[PDB]
C-alpha cells in the first residue's frame, strides 16, 4: 500500500533521502516540505516528474541540492552550509499534474532535524493577489494536520472533495486540528498561518 | 603574373560559357517546378536531390550582374563586390554539388547494400539537420578556398605568378570519387550475387548508379589534372611563361567543364533515378 | 502566461509524446507476416518451425519476426481484412492431397484469387508453400491426379505434377507487374523454410526501399 | 405463415402512411449554407484511426489505432493526459463511461477490456477482461459503471455486468455481423446494425428484439439515435443515409446524392436534431439538412477515409477521426 | 401504428423547440466560444 519513509554542526552537510514504494514513482512529481517545530510549515524544494524542472525556497537557494534517483525510487536532498535557522521536521510530498488531477495527495511520515511573495495570512484565511487564472481555475488548497503525523489534503481549488465544504472568491477564500490554507499560482509556496481548533 | 592577354581562343570562351549558362538555367529551373508543383510526400532521397537543385539555381541567381556583364565583358567591368560575390558563388555552387552528388550515391549503398539498417527510413527533421550542416561545411570550405579593383584584368590578375596548398585541393577531390566508384561497385556486386538481375528496376537502379560515377569524373577529373601538372612543373623547377601560359589555357579550358556539368545535371539524375 | 499546473500537465505531455515516438520508432523496425491457409493445411508445422487473433514471435539473423494467425476468425473477411494492408508479406499454405479428397483444392485456389486479386492487398507479395511433399508423391504412386486437373493430367511423376501444380496456382494473379508470387516445396523441416522467408523478405525490403526513391 | 404475416405488415405500413415529412416541410426555409473551420488539429497517432468517443463534460475524449495505444486528451488544450499500452494491436472500437472514470476498447481477440483511470499508483491498470462472444467486437458502449453491452462479429449482442464478467442477457436473432449500435437517451433501449441490412430495437432489461426495421439494401456501418430518443438515423454502406421512426416502424425518407459512390462510416446527429453529420469514404464528411435533404456544406481536409465521427454532449464541436492518422475538432 | 404525418409533425416540433442552443446552426461569437483560439 502507498506509503513514504524518509530518513549537526552549524556549517556542516547532510543527505536527506525520500523511500518511495507502492506506487509509480517516476510518474509523480517529488515535493519537500519543512515543518517547523512550533512555526508551521514553509514549501522548500520540489522535483517534476521525469527530473525536469526544478525549484527550490529562495531562503536555501544554492546551498541546498535535490536530486532522485528513478532506478532506486528514492529521492535525494542534499544540505550544505546548513544554519541556525533551519532546525525543524521535514516532509516528503508528492503530486501528480494532469487535468482534474489531485496535486498533494500523499504524504509522508516526516522526519526530524536538528542543529512574487505573496501573502497567505489566516473559517476563512485572505491573500494579498487574487488566485483567479484567466483560464477559469481558482487555485486554493486546504490543510488540516491534525496532532500526531503527517497533515492530508482535505479540499483544492475550494470545490473537489479529495460534510466537509469549501468556497470563496478571488482574494476571499473560506472553509465551513491546526488547518492550513495553500496557494499554488507561482512558484514559490506560501502556508496558511494556521488555525488551530480544540474542543 | 604572366596573363595571357591572347584572345585566340579566349575570345570564343565567354560564348561557350554562355551557352552553358544559358542551358543550365533551363531544365533545373523545370526540375525545380515540378518538385514544388507535383510529387509531395517529401522523402529523405527526395530532400538531399532537392539540395543540389538548390546548388543548381543558386549559380544562375548570378545573372544580374552577369546580365550586367552581358553588357559588361571588357565594356563596364566594375571590379568591385560583384567581381568578388561572383567567384564565391561560383565556388559554394561546387563544393555543393560536389558533396551532394556523394551523399546521394552513398544513400543508395546503405538502400540496397544494407537494407535493414538504421540509416534508412530516416525522419524528415534529421535529413533536414544534415542538409543544413553539409551546406555549413560547403561555406566553410568555400570562404577557406577563398583565403580585382582594376576591372577583370584585376580580377584575373590571380593567375599563377603554392606549397602544401595544392595537396588540400588534390584531397578535396580524390576522397568523393573513390567513395562513389567502392560505391557504385559494391552495390553492381552485391545485387548480380542476388539472383535478381533479371528484373528491370534494379537494372534502371545499376544504370543510374553507373551514370552518377561516369558524370562525376568526366565532369571533375580536368581540373585535377590540371592541378597536379602545374604542381609537377613548378616541383621540377624563374618563369618560362610558355610552359605556364599552356596551363593558363588548360585552366581556363576545363572552367567549362564544371560548369557544363552543372548543366547536364538534370537529364541523368533526375530522369534515371526514378524508375 | 499560464499557471503552474498548466505547465506541468505541458511537460507531462511532452514526455507521453517522446515516449510514443520512441516506442513506435522501435515497433517500426520490425516484420509482419500475414498467415493463410484453407483449414489443416499444415500451418501448425510452419508454426511448429519456431479465441480470435493468434500472434507469434521469433527473432532470426538478429531480425525480429511477427506472424499472426487469422484462421480462428469465423466472421465476414471484408469487414476486417482491410485492417492489415501494412503487412510486409502474406504466408499462404497448401496441402498437396485435396485433389482426391471431397476437391478442397478448387477452394483453396478460389481463397487464393480472392486474397490476391483483392484490393487492398495490391502491392502485398506473397509467399506460397507446398505442403505434404512425400505425401503428395505417395498420392501420385498411388493414383494420378486427373480428379483435380482433368485437362492435361500429365505424366504421372514428380516432376512434371510439380510444377504443373505451381504454375496453375501463380496463374490466378493479374497484378503481375507490381505483385510477386515467390513459391518453395516443404522440406523436412531441416531449419530450410526460416531461411527462404528471410530471403523473401528481404528481397521485398530491398523493393520497397528502392520503390520511394 | 411467415409470408402471410409479412404482408400483413407491409399492408399496415403502408395504410398507416399518407405523405413524408417533406410534403408537411415545403414551407420550412432551409438552414442555408454552413462555414466550419478545423479549430484544433491533435495529433500523435502512428496509425490508422478506428474509434473516438466524447467525454461526458465535454472536453475529454478517448481515441483507438492499430499502433496499441490508446490515447485521451483536453481538446481544449490538444494535451495528452493518458496514453494507455494496449495488450492487443488489434483494436476497432471504444467507448468512454459516463462517470469518467473508466473506458472500454475491444478489437479483433474478442475481448472487451476494460481500464481504470483513478488509481492510488497513478497509472491506468486493466480493471475487468470480458470475454464470450466467438466474433470480433465491433461496438460498445457504457450503461452505467457496472453495465456494459457489446456487439460481435458473430450476430450476437449481450449485457454484461463487469463486477461478474457474465452475459446477464444475450440478443439474438440478426442474420449478419452486428457492425454498431447506439442506446437511447434514457438508457432503456437500443438499436443495432447489422449485415442482414436491418435494423433491430431491443428492450435492455427483458431483453427481445422489440422491432425491426428494413428498407436498405447493403451493409448497414453506422446507427445513432435521435435527440428526442423517437426515431433513429442509419448509414449503409452503398452511399445511402436513411432516417427511422421507431414508434411508426416505418422508414422516413432517405439521403442520398448522385455524385457519392462511396459507403457511409459514421453517422451523427446535432444537440437540436436539425443537422445529421455523416461520413464518407470520399474522405470528407457531409452534413445533411435533417428536414431538407440538402448538403448544407463539407468537412473536407481529410487525406484518408474518415472512420469514426462525434458530437459533443454540449452540442458545441464536432470530432472527427480518418485513417490519417489525425483528430480533428470541429467547430 | 402511430400515424406518420402527426409523427413528423411532432418531430419538427422538437426540432424547432430547441433551435438556438447549438451554435452548430447560428454561429456563435467567438467572445464566449471555447476553441476560439
Amino acid at each position: 500500500d502507498v506509503q513514504l519513509v524518509e530518513s549537526v554542526q552549524p556549517g556542516g552537510s547532510r543527505k536527506l533521502s525520500c523511500s518511495a514504494s507502492g506506487f509509480a514513482f517516476s510518474s509523480f512529481g517529488m515535493h519537500w516540505v519543512r515543518q517547523a517545530p512550533e512555526k508551521g510549515l514553509e514549501w522548500v524544494a520540489y522535483i517534476s516528474s521525469g527530473s525536469g524542472t526544478i525549484y527550490y525556497a529562495d531562503t536555501v537557494k544554492g546551498r541546498f541540492t535535490i536530486s532522485r534517483d528513478d532506478p532506486k525510487n528514492t529521492l535525494f536532498l542534499q544540505m550544505t552550509s546548513l544554519r541556525s535557522e533551519d532546525t525543524a521536521m521535514y516532509y516528503c510530498v508528492r503530486s501528480i499534474y494532469y487535468y482534474g488531477s489531485s496535486p498533494f495527495d500523499f504524504w509522508g511520515q516526516g522526519t526530524t532535524l536538528t542543529v512574487s511573495d505573496i501573502v497567505m495570512t489566516q473559517i476563512s484565511c485572505r491573500s494579498s493577489k487574487s488566485l483567479l487564472h484567466s483560464n477559469g481555475n481558482t487555485y486554493l488548497y486546504w490543510f488540516l494536520q491534525r496532532p500526531g503525523q503527517s497533515p492530508q489534503l482535505l479540499i483544492y481549488r475550494m470545490s473537489n472533495l479529495a460534510r466537509f465544504s469549501g468556497s470563496g472568491s478571488g482574494t476571499a477564500f473560506t472553509l465551513t486540528g491546526v488547518y492550513y490554507c495553500m496557494q499554488h499560482l507561482e512558484y514559490p509556496l506560501t502556508f496558511g498561518a494556521g488555525t488551530k481548533l480544540e474542543l | 603574373c604572366c596573363v595571357f592577354r591572347d584572345d585566340f581562343i579566349a575570345k570564343v570562351l565567354p560564348p561557350v560559357l554562355g551557352l552553358e549558362f544559358i542551358f543550365g538555367l533551363l531544365g533545373n529551373g523545370l526540375a525545380l517546378w515540378i518538385f514544388c508543383f507535383h510529387l509531395k510526400s517529401w522523402k529523405s532521397s527526395r530532400i538531399f536531390l532537392f539540395n543540389l537543385a538548390v546548388a543548381d539555381f543558386l549559380l544562375i541567381i548570378c545573372l544580374p550582374f552577369v546580365m550586367d556583364y552581358y553588357v559588361r565583358r571588357s565594356d563596364w567591368k566594375f571590379g568591385d563586390i560583384p567581381c568578388r560575390l561572383v567567384l564565391f558563388m561560383f565556388a559554394m555552387n561546387r563544393q555543393g554539388s560536389i558533396i551532394f552528388l556523394t551523399v546521394v550515391a552513398v544513400d543508395r549503398y546503405f538502400r540496397v547494400v544494407h537494407p535493414h539498417h538504421a540509416l534508412n527510413k530516416i525522419s524528415n527533421w534529421t535529413a533536414a539537420i544534415i542538409s543544413c550542416l553539409l551546406w555549413g561545411i560547403t561555406v566553410g570550405l568555400t570562404v577557406h578556398l577563398l583565403k580585382q579593383n582594376g576591372t577583370a584584368n584585376v580580377c584575373i590578375s590571380f593567375s599563377i605568378c603554392f606549397r602544401w596548398h595544392e595537396a588540400m585541393f588534390l584531397l578535396e577531390f580524390f576522397l568523393p570519387l573513390g567513395i562513389i566508384l567502392f560505391c557504385s561497385a559494391r552495390i553492381i556486386w552485391s545485387l548480380r550475387q542476388r539472383q535478381m538481375d533479371r528484373h528491370a528496376k534494379i537494372k534502371r537502379a545499376i544504370t543510374f548508379i553507373m551514370v552518377v560515377a561516369i558524370v562525376f569524373v568526366i565532369c571533375f577529373l580536368p581540373s585535377v589534372v590540371v592541378r597536379i601538372h602545374i604542381f609537377w612543373l613548378l616541383h621540377t623547377s624563374t618563369q618560362n611563361c610558355e610552359v605556364y601560359r599552356s596551363v593558363d589555357l588548360a585552366f581556363f579550358i576545363t572552367l567549362s567543364f564544371t560548369y557544363m556539368n552543372s548543366m547536364l545535371d538534370p537529364v541523368v539524375y533526375y530522369f534515371s533515378s526514378p524508375s | 502566461t499560464l499557471s503552474a499546473e498548466d505547465k506541468a500537465a505541458v511537460e507531462r505531455s511532452k514526455m507521453i509524446d517522446r515516449n510514443l515516438r520512441e516506442d513506435g520508432e522501435k515497433a517500426a523496425r520490425e516484420v509482419k507476416l500475414l498467415l493463410l491457409g484453407a483449414g489443416e493445411s499444415g500451418k501448425s508445422t510452419i508454426v511448429k518451425q519456431m479465441t480470435g487473433i493468434v500472434e507469434t514471435h521469433f527473432t532470426f539473423k538478429d531480425l525480429h519476426f511477427k506472424m499472426f494467425d487469422v484462421g480462428a476468425q469465423r466472421s465476414e473477411r471484408k469487414k476486417w481484412i482491410h485492417c492489415f494492408e501494412g503487412v510486409t508479406a502474406i504466408i499462404f499454405c497448401v496441402a498437396l492431397s485435396d485433389y482426391d479428397l471431397v476437391n478442397r483444392m478448387h477452394e483453396s485456389m478460389k481463397l487464393f484469387d480472392s486474397i490476391c486479386n483483392n484490393k487492398w492487398f495490391t502491392d502485398t507479395s506473397i509467399i506460397l508453400f507446398l505442403n505434404k511433399k512425400d505425401l503428395f508423391e505417395e498420392k501420385i504412386k498411388k493414383s494420378p491426379l486427373t480428379i483435380c486437373y482433368p485437362e492435361y493430367a500429365g505424366s504421372n511423376t514428380y516432376e512434371e505434377a510439380a510444377a504443373y501444380i505451381q504454375c496453375q496456382f501463380e496463374d490466378l494473379n493479374k497484378r503481375k507487374d507490381t505483385k510477386e508470387i515467390y513459391t518453395h516445396f516443404t522440406c523436412s523441416t531441416d531449419t530450410k523454410n526460416v531461411q527462404f522467408v528471410f530471403d523473401a523478405v528481404t528481397d521485398v525490403i530491398i523493393k520497397n526501399n528502392l520503390k520511394d526513391c | 405463415e411467415a409470408e402471410q404475416l409479412k404482408n400483413q405488415i407491409r399492408d399496415a405500413r403502408k395504410a398507416c402512411a399518407d405523405a413524408t415529412l417533406s410534403q408537411i416541410t415545403n414551407n420550412i426555409d432551409p438552414v442555408g449554407r454552413i462555414q466550419m473551420r478545423t479549430r484544433r488539429t491533435l495529433r500523435g497517432h502512428l496509425a490508422k484511426i478506428y474509434a473516438m468517443h466524447w467525454g461526458t463534460d465535454s472536453r475529454l475524449l478517448v481515441s483507438a489505432s492499430q499502433d496499441g495505444k490508446l490515447i485521451i486528451w483536453d481538446s481544449y488544450t490538444t494535451n495528452k493526459v493518458h496514453a494507455i499500452p494496449l495488450r492487443s494491436s488489434w483494436v476497432m472500437t471504444c467507448a468512454y463511461a459516463p462517470s469518467g472514470n473508466y473506458v472500454a476498447c475491444g478489437g479483433l481477440d474478442n475481448i472487451c477490456s476494460i481500464y481504470n483511470l483513478k488509481t492510488r499508483e497513478g497509472n491506468v491498470r486493466v480493471s475487468r477482461e470480458l470475454a464470450g462472444h466467438t466474433g470480433y467486437l465491433s461496438c460498445c458502449r457504457f450503461l452505467d459503471d457496472n453495465q456494459i453491452v457489446t456487439s460481435s462479429g458473430d450476430t450476437t449482442c449481450a449485457l454484461w455486468d463487469i463486477e461478474t464478467g457474465q452475459q446477464t442477457t444475450t440478443f439474438t436473432g440478426h442474420t449478419g455481423d452486428v457492425m454498431s449500435l447506439s442506446l437511447a437517451p434514457d438508457t432503456r433501449l437500443f438499436v443495432s446494425g447489422a449485415c442482414d441490412a436491418s435494423a433491430k430495437l431491443w428492450d435492455v432489461r427483458e431483453g427481445m428484439c422489440r422491432q425491426t426495421f428494413t428498407g436498405h439494401e447493403s451493409d448497414i456501418n453506422a446507427i445513432c439515435f435521435f435527440p428526442n430518443g423517437n426515431a433513429f438515423a442509419t448509414g449503409s454502406d452503398d452511399a445511402t443515409c436513411r432516417l427511422f421512426d421507431l414508434r411508426a416502424d416505418q422508414e422516413l425518407m432517405t439521403y442520398s446524392h448522385d455524385n457519392i459512390i462511396c459507403g457511409i462510416t459514421s453517422v451523427s446527429f446535432s444537440k437540436s436534431g436539425r443537422l445529421l453529420l455523416a461520413g464518407y469514404d470520399d474522405f470528407n464528411c457531409n452534413v445533411w439538412d435533417a428536414l431538407k435533404a440538402d448538403r448544407a456544406g463539407v468537412l473536407a481536409g481529410h487525406d484518408n477515409r474518415v472512420s469514426c465521427l462525434g458530437v459533443t454532449d454540449d452540442g458545441m464541436a464536432v470530432a472527427t477521426g480518418s485513417w490519417d492518422s489525425f483528430l480533428k475538432i470541429w467547430n | 401504428r402511430i400515424k406518420v404525418s402527426k409523427a413528423a409533425a411532432d418531430l419538427m416540433a422538437y426540432c424547432e423547440a430547441h433551435a438556438k442552443e447549438d451554435p452548430l446552426l447560428t454561429p456563435v461569437p467567438a467572445s464566449e466560444n471555447p476553441f476560439r483560439e
